[PDB]
C-alpha cells in the first residue's frame, strides 16, 4: 500500500496496518 | 487534509504514520 492512491476504506486499511497496536484517528474534515 | 491528499495524490508512509496515536 506504499506509493499508491488510498481512497475511502483503503486509507483506513493502510492506517490499521501501519499503526498496529497504537491505533489511529481518521478525520475526513 | 489526509483523507483528501492520499486519495487524490500519493502520500509517503511517514505522512500516514503521523495519524497513529
Amino acid at each position: 500500500f506504499v506509493n499508491q492512491h488510498l481512497c475511502g476504506s483503503h486509507l483506513v486499511e493502510a492506517l490499521y496496518l501501519v499503526c498496529g497496536e497504537r491505533g489511529f484517528f481518521y478525520t475526513p474534515k | 487534509g489526509i483523507v483528501e491528499q492520499c486519495c487524490t495524490s500519493i502520500c509517503s508512509l511517514y505522512q500516514l504514520e503521523n495519524y497513529c496515536n
